[PDB]
RNA sequence: CCGCAGAAGAAGCACCGGCUAACUCCGUGCCAGCAGCCGCGGUAAUACGGAGGGUGCAAGCGUUAAUCGGAAUUACUGGGCGUAAAGCGCACGCAGGCGGUUUGUUAAGUCAGAUGUGAAAUCCCCGGGCUCAACCUGGGAACUGCAUCUGAUACUAGCAAGCUUGAGUCUCGUAGAGGGGGGUAGAAUUCCAGGUGUAGCGGUGAAAUGCGUAGAGAUCUGGAGGAAUACCGGUGGCGAAGGCGGCCCCCUGGACGAAGACUGACGCUCAGGUGCGAAAGCGUGGGGAGCAAACAGGAUUAGAUACCCUGGUAGUCCACGCCGUAAACGAUGUCGACUUGGAGGUUGUGCCCUUGAGGCGUGGCUUCCGGAGCUAACGCGUUAAGUCGACCGCCUGGGGAGUACGGCCGCAAGGUUAAAACUCAAAUGAAUUGACGGGGGCCCGCACAAGCGGUGGAGCAUGUGGUUUAAUUCGAUGCAAC
RNA sequence: CUAGUAGGUGGGGUAACGGCUCACCUAGGCGACGAUCCCUAGCUGGUCUGAGAGGAUGACCAGCCACACUGGAACUGAGACACGGUCCAGACUCCUACGGGAGGCAGCAGUGGGGAAUAUUGCACAAUGGGCGCAAGCCUGAUGCAGCCAUGCCGCGUGU
């Protein structure tokens, strides 16, 4: 891996792709013209590119390329005209520069961005077993901070009850009391399957959830066609194609939106409601904890701001240096 | 060790693996493509291959290297096998005769030319 | 064979990164491609493409396919299994393998001669003939066997006929967790009937189920029982191994020493065969203290069908039977004899003013250090992994796969035995150096610490980053940018 | 594990020893010194390789054996259980006046086809060899050659 080396090879890479949208006869004969496509499946070492067309085609991914990811839209070759036409067979001559994408956290590994171009996020959830609002906190500053828009789905509604139901939707009020984006539905059960179908129109978004929130019940709910098989009991990159437009980068990880360390400043911003909650404290440097006079602790146990937003929003930050 | 021993069994050397298949002591056999794969080199060592599984007359299957650069090959395609093997590509262990049968040399290479079996130019 | 033309009709292919003899220029830019191998190529590539130049090889060349050779890479010659693959848990013994010391003996083996036999062509020694060579031809040599004959008789063999140091035997002692069986007690604890007594107890880094005023916890007394048998006790012992720990009795095995007396090679090893097998599980039937898979609660966590807590079945102990695996380990086959030692361990004894605890010897074995020696190393090293011999087992790269299939066994698990395909090209070892630790220890400095004055708020200046601008010049930023 | 199995009597049969055979008798015989059962294979002198011993083999030439379309048969005969004889059943094959018949390329050449691949349906009785023959000689795809193959080997050369 060498920043210089890997330097001057990205202008070449570069160049390798206008040069072949240039025109095209001098390239060939093995592969045939260039053309669009986005990554919708990973091969690890192949990748099932959808092209203009709309036929996709699993191919190679030539060492020049980094790396691919899903929801990656760019260029792309298959083996000439003949070639694909017995067996999907192409490969990958460049990529494009993401222009909407997001990355998991790790820990030893790195930060490795789960896709790209997205236009909105919807954060699963389940009630079954029980909900942690931590983990989509967390989730809300990723939306603010990559500016993508984030919509919560409180899933598997059918599931609840009267002493059930009176506890989840109004917990989950606070979403709608600070213009967050939700709608209640229970893909086993098909409701509020109306709101969320006109909100995917025309928007290039995805749905990522925690461990078990009803991501394969939405996603199959939507547009399931041979193949209805993700849910099933508790477990477990491809970016698939919705009913109504829009597209959803599945790979069985990005539902566990986990929460990666970026700056300490910037914790701060996560929340806009936060731009009233910076303006005057105890201390200049007050982290807003014990502090004598501080303004934020003052608005929580104060009733406007939610207690819970307060204990989340501070761990989050005890959850960095973890390290 | 001993005698003893000896004489019970005999002492045992190795019989050899036999790399390939394509046998008795094959030197070419034609077969005929099935298609022509592609598959990815291995871990460091990476390119990418022009391959195909051959549908080989004693009947065995198995993918082998289009040697090379130039080409001519298809899905249906009676060829002819010899072995090889890419170090660097599983399941290689042949070599396709380029220039043979349903192929014939690929442009211009100068150096080697039997490899790649091509004539000899105008001089 | 003679002749005549005339340079005329006649050189190719591979290879040149390294190994492995041979180097440059371009193109290409982990692409296209290479290739036996290690590996090459992501902007000056001796390896890709092209060009040149050199190296080789020859009418022929390369490549592919093939066999061995290399490979001592199954190890007769000529390996290895303490830790790198390899000693079966472990034992016993029939086939078998191996054999103390004398003589006689046969002449079986051995040997030796000899008598034969061992097509020819290869081959070889030697020669000759085709212009050479290949080839061909002649001659010799050789073809290293079997057989027979005549001996040779050291050893091996068989028997015979002997011996004693092997072995075995009798005798006399020792020590010893050797076992098996049946007794029996204490320590402790579960549980109990109660005494006392009280809020809480119990549990935890914190908590909860649970028991807790129904009197828990705690205390005391008695009792019931279940399970296992401290201190000794050990770097200890005994045992074939696995292992075997309270005290007592009964039945029983082995080891060792000493005067000895006795026998007379009766021995070593051992495939198969036989029996025994740490813990799981099985029969069936008991039991059930403690502990504890399963299972159930409580907690932790992002989740935690985990670690922790209350616990709790199975199990555990008893029997019985069946099950047959152990890093069944000193990671060290058996039996034997040798070769340097020092301190040591536990048991025996002779002798010696034991006059003492004992001194000087003398046997057993086992620890720790250890020479030569041996060893890749580490290391080992008289208890050898040295030097040897004999026997027996095993190992033949990695995964594959201790699996499949067959087998056999088996209640079932399952054991056992044990492959193929393939795939990989190295895995593996140890030693060496550094780096490496939420390893440990050892130091100081304004590190802390001891104080001083600070900085931090507040108003103002540098700057800088955000943000903004037509431009807000360019670089410096985890302490080491401001 | 072996039944006509092991022997022993009897006979019978072969050119000849024998269970070879029939009949009779006995009840063995065999096996780790791997019987038998299975897989695969022409054998051998050699051949290649290796310092050797060994290893891998078994084309070409020579010794052996076995087979001659699938099978099962004897006969004939010096001699055969007989490639280019015989009969039967058999599979093909083929012909036919459908009644029946004809056919045997593990010869030689050629063909198909198979395959990675392996050559002419050539010539000769001159020599050597053989059959038959009283020689004469006839016959002889043995054989001598000739054709093809850079398949290997050798040499020569393509210029000094
Ligand atoms: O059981 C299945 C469902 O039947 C059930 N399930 C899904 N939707 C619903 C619903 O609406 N209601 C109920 N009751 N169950 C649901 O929820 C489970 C999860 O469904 P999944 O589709 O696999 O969820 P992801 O794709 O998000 N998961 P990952 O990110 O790891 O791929
Ligand atoms: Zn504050």
């Amino acid at each position: 891996l060498s920043k210089g080396q890997q330097r001057r090879v990205n202008a070449n890479h570069q160049r390798r792709l206008k040069t072949s949208k240039e025109k095209p006869d001098y390239d060939d004969n093995l592969f045939g013209e260039p053309d669009e496509g986005i990554v919708i499946s990973r091969f690890g070492m192949h990748a099932d590119v959808e092209s203009a067309d709309g036929d996709v085609h699993r191919c190679n991914i030539r060492r020049t390329i980094r790396s691919l990811v899903t929801g990656d839209r760019v260029v792309w070759r298959p083996g000439k005209p003949a070639a694909e036409g017995v067996n999907v067979k192409g490969i990958v001559e460049a990529v494009h520069e993401r222009t909407s994408v997001l990355t998991r956290p790790d820990f030893y590994d790195g930060v490795k961005p789960i896709a790209a171009n997205i236009d909105q996020i919807v954060i699963v959830s389940a009630i079954l077993p029980e909900l942690s609002l931590n983990i989509i906190d967390r989730y809300l500053v990723a939306c603010e901070t990559l500016q993508i828009e984030p919509i919560i789905v409180l899933n598997k509604i059918d599931l609840l009850d009267d002493e059930g139901m009176a506890f989840v939707n109004e917990q989950m009020d606070i979403y709608r009391n600070i213009g967050y984006r939700v709608l209640m539905v229970s893909s086993h059960t098909q409701d509020g399957l109306k709101p969320l179908e006109e909100a995917l129109t025309g928007r290039i978004s995805i749905f990522a959830g925690q461990s078990g929130v009803g991501k394969s019940s939405l996603l199959n709910a939507l547009l399931g066609l041979q193949k209805e098989i993700l849910t099933n009991d508790i477990s477990d990159a491809r970016l698939y194609h919705f009913p109504h437009g829009g597209d959803v980068i599945d790979s069985p990880g990005v539902r566990e939106f986990g929460l990666w360390h970026l700056e300490p400043e910037q914790i701060t911003q996560g929340f806009v409601e936060f731009h009233d909650y910076l303006g005057l404290c105890k201390y200049r440097d007050c982290k807003h904890d014990t502090d004598p006079g501080c303004a934020i602790r003052e608005a929580v146990e104060e009733g406007k701001i939610a207690e819970t937003r307060f204990e989340n929003y501070h761990r989050i930050l005890e959850s960095m240096a973890q390290v | 060790a001993t005698v003893n021993q000896l004489v019970r069994k005999p002492r045992a050397r190795k019989v050899a693996k036999s790399n390939v298949p394509a046998l008795e002591a094959c030197p070419q056999k034609r077969g005929v493509c099935t298609r022509v794969y592609t598959t990815t080199p291995k871990k460091p060592n990476s390119a990418l291959r022009k391959v195909c599984r051959v549908r080989l007359t004693n009947g065995f299957e198995v993918t082998s290297y289009i040697g090379g650069e130039g080409h001519n090959l298809q899905e249906h395609s009676v060829i002819l096998i010899r072995g090889g093997r890419v170090k660097d590509l599983p399941g290689v262990r042949y070599h396709t005769v380029r220039g043979a049968l349903d192929c014939s040399g690929v442009k211009d290479r100068k150096q080697a030319r039997s490899k790649y079996g091509v004539k000899r130019p105008k001089a």
